[PDB]
RNA sequence: AUGGAGAGUUUGAUCCUGGCUCAGGAUGAACGCUGGCGGCGUGCCUAAUACAUGCAAGUCGAGCGAACGGACGAGAAGCUUGCUUCUCUGAUGUUAGCGGCGGACGGGUGAGUAACACGUGGAUAACCUACCUAUAAGACUGGGAUAACUUCGGGAAACCGGAGCUAAUACCGGAUAAUAUUUUGAACCGCAUGGUUCAAAAGUGAAAGACGGUCUUGCUGUCACUUAUAGAUGGAUCCGCGCUGCAUUAGCUAGUUGGUAAGGUAACGGCUUACCAAGGCAACGAUGCAUAGCCGACCUGAGAGGGUGAUCGGCCACACUGGAACUGAGACACGGUCCAGACUCCUACGGGAGGCAGCAGUAGGGAAUCUUCCGCAAUGGGCGAAAGCCUGACGGAGCAACGCCGCGUGAGUGAUGAAGGUCUUCGGAUCGUAAAACUCUGUUAUUAGGGAAGAACAUAUGUGUAAGUAACUGUGCACAUCUUGACGGUACCUAAUCAGAAAGCCACGGCUAACUACGUGCCAGCAGCCGCGGUAAUACGUAGGUGGCAAGCGUUAUCCGGAAUUAUUGGGCGUAAAGCGCGCGUAGGCGGUUUUUUAAGUCUGAUGUGAAAGCCCACGGCUCAACCGUGGAGGGUCAUUGGAAACUGGA
């Protein structure tokens, strides 16, 4: 019933086996000034097949805890 | 325990009751776990009573047991008959 | 003071029974004329008396009501 | 009353009969004090409004801090900051006492509701800071019905405002709606006194 | 629309710039002078400094043996038939001890913590849960010990051992029971891992009795006990986002980052170990250093913001310091254990003991913060079937103007402008309707009477009704009755007597409301800024008068405001402070026109949540108000979901 966040976001590192890091952009408001910045977070997430590579956009899904800092399973590779 | 209970308000010779369930362990007038009712013995020389019935038949269904003061207090208002009624026509 | 620092502390009014070694008490406020002189000493306070002969304001110099 | 000081001099001081009848500035209508006389300076604005929140605060015998509080309370309401600040002074059972006639000075009034002579409602009243409200009645305590002093001032036939419906034969008053300006003293200008608790 | 004030001061004069300063609000305040009362709050912010003394966690005899105790009432007559022993019965009772449950709550504190600690929103198909509730099935058959107790020995004490004997709802074996574990098959389903249901088998342990009713030892009530599945409660873990200063801190990391296997845990996991690889974090601020419990909220501001994190509620962390585990459903445990450490105490010198950041209180520190008080009557908690016991939680009282709110210290008449003070132009002016005097009142105060509510109950005693019974006693519910108050004879009410007991503080040159006389003479002294004082001082001190407040008034300290004086709202850089001496160029920021598409930003609707208390609005109750209570409204940069495509972003 009650879902999962997904997320969508590249890869940017996958030196680890099985584990790629994938860098979801966001854009925090300035709480003061009101400017729209930049906010980039690296999520950890499970790859068994090692299908996805360094530059593809995929989609990851929450997870229990996989490693010490691995969250997230790889769900599809939605480009390349 | 889950336990429905009166916890107090007011004022110095004052006091105003909050009718709660709560767990026993909880501090009097600090967490509770759902507020049924109100309890004021000094309101018109006639203790003022307002209660949920539906809260509490819910309550006395799941386990929460009243004090001397809450079953009273129920039974005035008559829960206590219905939630012995259903239980022994259930 | 009682933290330890040394401070010069003016003594108003007129006349005072202050010498070397005196218990006083001791709040803020500087004297213009007075370079190093930031602090003041309560009057009416721990040893420091009263001023002697005040009629007005005595609140501030820690003067008892003669009546 | 709290303020247990010369009526005439502050009527003096302030251009003003506290009293209602003028006989303070009958005679001498200039301040008290030794430069009384001769005096000629000019008010600056903060002295005027100051002048005029005086005037109200001593012709209805209140105290500072319970002047400001009227007059905070007063704000929260809908309408006309001023305009609510005088009924509500208004409103008070000195006031409303006084007004009724059940004595001839408003010092009077106080005493009396501060001795619990009068009862609202049919229940006594100590305290004249009570804010009385449209559909109440005043009424005199029985043991204190025959007393000379508000006798003679029942005797002694007042104007009664339009919002006061008085009987003297039950000495029994009604609030019967709010007051109005036009009512209420002229001369006091509540937007001074606006502008003076606005600084 | 509910909402926004300024002033002094640079000059001979001016405008500008610019800082400094003041008028407002606030406080757990302190101090100086003064001080009448009531109500409601608040009261060690410093030394997480050390602590004398008392108290702050017990309860259960209806789990158990034993001991003490001795009714009701036996026997001989001491010829005392009212006093008596043991040969009895021995009931109502009490206890040290074993056992159960509670000591993990309640209360204190903010040291540590910059971290999923906290807040908000989510997730667990990775989890645990005594007591409570519901349902279903059970509670069969045996056994060995031990405390207490008696005895012997050693101790100043703490208390220790040896021997012997005895209980249980204490402990243990066996029997039957599984949705738990292994294997096989089948059905369905989901967010990888997987989840739910059914059918077969193999391994497989649970339990207890106590007090009563009917008495047929058969049945049976209440409580208690065991297994399983649910509910409730409580706890655990993970995650997005938010949440602080410094770069005169730029590199950090080696179980570190990932994988494999195993171990370990309620649980997933480098949580731990072995192996392989070299990964992981960081200018979107890593690391280091400093500081800090977080929040609801609180102060201030028109707002935007700024400051704070007392009292009350939630969460966290800690219990002389450090480590550890035991028991337990739950602790790695404030008034438990062990070890180490510092410190302290007692001792017969052999050896022992302790942890107030529980409530009071002591010493100390400090400018500064209270009683070694009363009671469990109310609410809540632990134990008990219950009466009841315990409860420094809590409910009260005591102290402190510490704050807020309310009421006093009198009211009417009173020119005859009385005396007297101060000034004077020597006429008078002013204190002043003030006073005197007559009349009135008793809020307050003194005296004497009456006197609440807060109290519901529980239990016990009567009935009625409902499940079950073969039928009672009992159990649930309903209606009646006796009894239960620390506060306290307090609040409050009544009657009598007296204006009699109850006003002080600061200021008066401008800002800023309020002016004169004497003394002084750059002295004494004042001062927030500008300044004042050398003989005419509204600025120093006193006096009269006046102004502002008033049981308070001033001073000091700190925060916000005024300050658009860090300027998003809302400022600047020719000469006032401010354009790098100038290129080349990286990251980043920003970016020309049209068309199609996406929905990240952007806009709009629904649902859940943003505890309670608080602020604001309304209503109700204290005689009013503060205060208390009840509803409403508010507060997210929140989340899930459905919609639009102009602009920014992507194609
Ligand atoms: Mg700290
Ligand atoms: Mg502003
Ligand atoms: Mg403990
Ligand atoms: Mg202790
Ligand atoms: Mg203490
Ligand atoms: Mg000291
Ligand atoms: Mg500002
Ligand atoms: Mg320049
Ligand atoms: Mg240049
Ligand atoms: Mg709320």
């Amino acid at each position: 019933r009650n879902d999962r966040k997904v997320y969508v976001g590249k890869v940017v590192s996958d030196k680890m086996d099985k584990t790629i890091t994938v860098l979801v952009e966001t854009y925090k408001t300035h709480k003061l000034y009101g400017k729209r910045v930049k906010y980039s977070k690296k999520y950890k997430t499970h790859d068994e097949n090692n299908s996805a590579k360094l530059g593809d956009i995929v989609k990851i899904q929450e997870t229990r805890p996989l490693s010490a800092t691995k969250r997230f399973r790889l769900v599809e590779i939605v480009e390349e | 325990a889950v336990k429905i209970r009166l916890t107090r308000l007011g004022s110095k010779r004052n006091p105003f009751y909050r009718i709660v369930v709560a767990d026993a362990r909880s501090p009097r007038d600090g967490r509770i776990i759902e507020q049924i009712g109100t309890y004021n013995p000094t309101s018109a020389n006639a203790p003022e009573i307002k209660v949920d019935e539906a809260l509490a038949l819910k309550w006395l269904n799941d386990g929460a047991k009243p004090t001397d003061t809450v079953h009273n207090i129920l039974s005035k208002e008559g829960i206590m008959k219905k939630f012995d009624e259903q239980k022994k026509a259930k | 003071l009682s933290n330890n620092i040394e401070i010069n502390a003016y003594i108003p009014g007129i006349g005072h029974n202050l010498q070397e070694h005196s218990v006083v008490l001791v709040r803020g406020g500087r004297v213009k004329d007075l370079p190093g002189v930031r602090y003041h000493i309560v009057r009416g306070a721990l040893d420091t008396s009263g001023v002697d002969g005040r009629r007005q304001g005595r609140s501030l110099y820690g003067t008892k009501k003669p009546k | 009353a709290r303020f247990r000081g010369s009526n005439w001099k502050k009527s003096r001081r302030l251009g003003i009969s506290l009293s209602g009848t003028g006989k303070e500035l009958e005679k001498r209508p200039y301040a008290p004090g030794q430069h009384g006389p001769n005096q000629r300076k000019k008010l600056s604005e903060y002295g005027l409004q100051l002048r005029e929140k005086q005037k109200l605060r001593y012709l209805y015998g209140m105290t500072e801090r319970q002047f400001r509080n009227t007059f905070d309370i007063a704000g929260k309401k809908f309408g006309v900051h001023g305009e609510n600040f005088m009924i509500l002074l208004a409103s008070r059972l000195d006031a409303v006492v006084y007004s009724l006639g059940l004595a001839r000075t408003r010092r009077q009034a106080r005493q009396l509701v501060n001795h619990g002579h009068i009862l609202v409602d049919g229940k006594r009243v100590d305290i004249p800071s009570y804010s009385v409200k449209p559909g109440q009645t005043i009424s005199v305590r029985e043991k204190s019905q025959k007393l000379n002093i508000i006798v003679e001032s029942v005797e002694i036939n007042n104007f009664v405002p339009e919002y006061l419906n008085f009987d003297a034969d039950s000495l029994t008053g009604t609030f019967v709606r709010l007051p109005e300006r036009s009512e209420l003293p002229a001369e006091i200008n509540e937007q001074l006194i606006v502008e003076y608790y606005s600084r």
